RNA sequence: UUCGGAUUGGGGUCUGCAACCCGACCCCAUGAAGCCGGAAUCGCUAGUAAUCGCGGAUCAGCCAUGCCGCGGUGAAUACG
RNA sequence: AAAAAUGUUCUAA
RNA sequence: GCCCGGAUAGCUCAGUGGUAGAGCAGGGGAUUGAAAAUCCCCGUGUCCUUGGUUCGAUUCCGAGUCCGGGCACCA
RNA sequence: CGCGGGGUGGAGCAGCCUGGUAGCUCGUCGGGCUCAUAACCCGAAGGUCGUCGGUUCAAAUCCGGCCCCCGCAACCA
């Protein structure tokens, strides 16, 4: 429960570990540990409290994160579909939303395949 | 036709018809109303009779009151058995009706169509009976 | 009973128009 | 839809976006080679005789 | 990955250039 | 997972009269399935297969991971 | 010295 | 006289309370050289009458009509 | 309302006795092999157990009533 209401796992160099709380990826971190005069090298169980501090200072004030972030994408979601604007009828059938074909793929955006029977050949004779 | 939805017991012994009914002496909800004149056992099936013949002399009109209901089961043996061997099977059920009982009432009608379709009424029932209106005597109960 | 297949029930016609 | 359209891609059009070759020989709207100003068969017909300078049936 | 355009492997098959792979 | 880079949020760039349906690209964030694939099944006998990148036609742009070429590195095995 | 059945009608250009 | 059962499309029949299916007959599409077959589409109806329950009945309950049948000396 | 048995995926059978579990063969659907069909091989789906009521913490399973389906019996007179 150390940043924000991560634990982030000690073990691994900071640059790292950050990156395991939802809003940071590898280039925030970057910027983090340099804006704060961390070495980016260094394994988390092995930070000062003083460097603790200071980053989840940093970090939990510069850019919004782990819930909020989570609340702000769920918002505009939200928003698409009360307008009903295309986007937001692709979020309601829960299909592709960024122009993918969705005749023959999209099983990330659609699931597991729900096979049906399929027209028949007809017999001879 | 009617009967009860459920019963705590299948069969139940014979009755007697002693005295005056109980209750539902009075006049409770219409204009005019049937008595019982004698007891008797009527049946579902003649209560039903009395039911659509009123139903059709006000060619759905009006509103109709069945002030009985049957809930006694009436047993009868095969044909042709002999005595014993256990009670006979349930093949009906009816109302235990004493003399003074309103059977049915009806309202929202003319005391001539109230008259004749009471009397209509009254040739689908094994006893003698009465028309009548709701006096005050009515009311005061 | 058009242009081209599937054919509209003409023969030699089918349902596209123009 | 043939010929009213080779007449069309020759109309200079409301925008320049709406430009489009065809083959000069037939009027192909599909594989039309730049330098030719011709589809990738007539261009295969026209060389076989020869009356095209310099063009020669590759091979290495 | 080739996959990856977040890296110089990846712009490498997009054939593209940025941060991840300038020039 | 510093493997993988799908999906989605946001913010830009460009071509184009115009990128909602329906463009490519960039940066932040997100970071799915996938742990080597059932029955089955394809290619290749040498500078070949495998692996690496480069170019061109079409073309404003581009959905090219396609196609036609180009060289770098460079095997295994054939009893019959 | 043989595991393993079958191929609708008319047409044979 | 009394008991049971059937009545739904042009024909043969499904159907368990919100006026409905099939097959087959006919036509068209796909398929084919053209058919057969297979797949799709189209027209089919007061669901026999009458009373009742129900907001609502082809559907549940009663009757009627027509058809189809069932009763049983006797020691 | 003489006696007996039965009602469970689409078909035919287990499970019940002994309460906590739904099973087997075919069939259906998807994919292989084949020029193609069949056979064959790899996967998948589908039954709240006739019905209503009770007992139980829990009912296909135990107990009652109803519907339906087979079977057996009806002698002396
Ligand atoms: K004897
Ligand atoms: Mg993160
Ligand atoms: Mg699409
Ligand atoms: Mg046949
Ligand atoms: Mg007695
Ligand atoms: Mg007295
Ligand atoms: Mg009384
Ligand atoms: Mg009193
Ligand atoms: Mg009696
Ligand atoms: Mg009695
Ligand atoms: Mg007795
Ligand atoms: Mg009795
Ligand atoms: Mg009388
Ligand atoms: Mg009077
Ligand atoms: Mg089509
Ligand atoms: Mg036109
Ligand atoms: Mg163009
Ligand atoms: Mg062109
Ligand atoms: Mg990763
Ligand atoms: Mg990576
Ligand atoms: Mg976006
Ligand atoms: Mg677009
Ligand atoms: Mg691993
Ligand atoms: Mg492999
Ligand atoms: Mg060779
Ligand atoms: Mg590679
Ligand atoms: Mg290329
Ligand atoms: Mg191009
Ligand atoms: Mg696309
Ligand atoms: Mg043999
Ligand atoms: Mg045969
Ligand atoms: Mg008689
Ligand atoms: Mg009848
Ligand atoms: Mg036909
Ligand atoms: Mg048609
Ligand atoms: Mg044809
Ligand atoms: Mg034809
Ligand atoms: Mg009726
Ligand atoms: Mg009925
Ligand atoms: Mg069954
Ligand atoms: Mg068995
Ligand atoms: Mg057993
Ligand atoms: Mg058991
Ligand atoms: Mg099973
Ligand atoms: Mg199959
Ligand atoms: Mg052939
Ligand atoms: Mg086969
Ligand atoms: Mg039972
Ligand atoms: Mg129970
Ligand atoms: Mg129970
Ligand atoms: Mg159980
Ligand atoms: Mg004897
Ligand atoms: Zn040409």
């Amino acid at each position: 429960a150390r940043i924000a209401g991560v634990e982030i796992p000690r073990n691994k160099r900071v640059d790292v570990a950050l990156t395991y709380i939802y809003g940071i990826g590898k280039a925030r971190a970057k910027e983090a540990l340099e804006k704060t005069g961390i070495n980016p090298a260094t394994r988390v169980k092995d930070l000062t409290e003083a460097e603790v501090v200071r980053l989840r200072e940093y970090v939990e004030n510069t850019w919004k994160l782990e819930g909020e972030l989570r609340a702000e994408v769920a918002a505009n979601i939200k928003r698409l579909m009360d307008i009903g604007c295309y986007r937001g009828l692709r979020h309601r059938r829960g299909l592709p939303v960024r122009g993918q074909r969705t005749r023959t793929n999209a099983r990330t955006r659609k699931g597991p395949r729900k096979t049906v029977a399929g027209k028949k050949k007809a017999p001879r004779k | 036709m009617l009967m009860p939805r459920r019963m705590k017991y299948r069969k139940q012994q014979r009755g007697r018809l002693k005295g005056a009914t109980k209750g539902g002496d009075y006049v409770a909800f219409g204009d005019y109303g049937l008595v019982a004149l004698e007891p008797a056992w009527i049946t579902a099936q003649q209560i039903e009779a009395a039911r659509v013949a009123m139903v059709r002399h006000f060619r759905r009109g009006g509103k109709i009151f069945i002030r009985i209901f049957p809930d006694k089961p009436y047993t009868k043996k095969p044909l042709e058995v002999r005595m014993g061997k256990g009670k006979g099977n349930v093949e009906g059920y009816v109302a235990v009706v004493k003399p003074g009982r309103v059977m049915f009432e009806v309202a929202g009608v003319t005391e001539e169509q109230a008259m004749e379709a009471l009397r209509i009424a009254g040739h689908k029932l094994p006893i003698k009976t009465k028309i009548v209106r709701r006096d005050a005597y009515d009311e005061a109960q | 009973s058009k242009k081209s297949k599937p054919g509209d029930g003409k023969f030699g016609r089918g349902v596209k128009r123009g | 839809a043939r010929k009213a359209l080779i007449e069309k891609a020759k109309r200079t059009p409301k925008f320049k976006v709406r430009a489009y070759t065809r083959c000069v020989r037939c009027g192909r709207a599909r594989s039309v080679y730049r330098f030719f100003g011709l589809c990738r068969i007539c261009l295969r017909e026209l060389a076989h005789k020869g009356q095209l300078p310099g063009v020669r049936k590759a091979s290495w | 990955g080739k996959g990856d355009r977040r890296t110089r492997r990846g712009k490498i098959w997009r054939g593209t250039y940025g941060k991840y792979r300038p020039r």
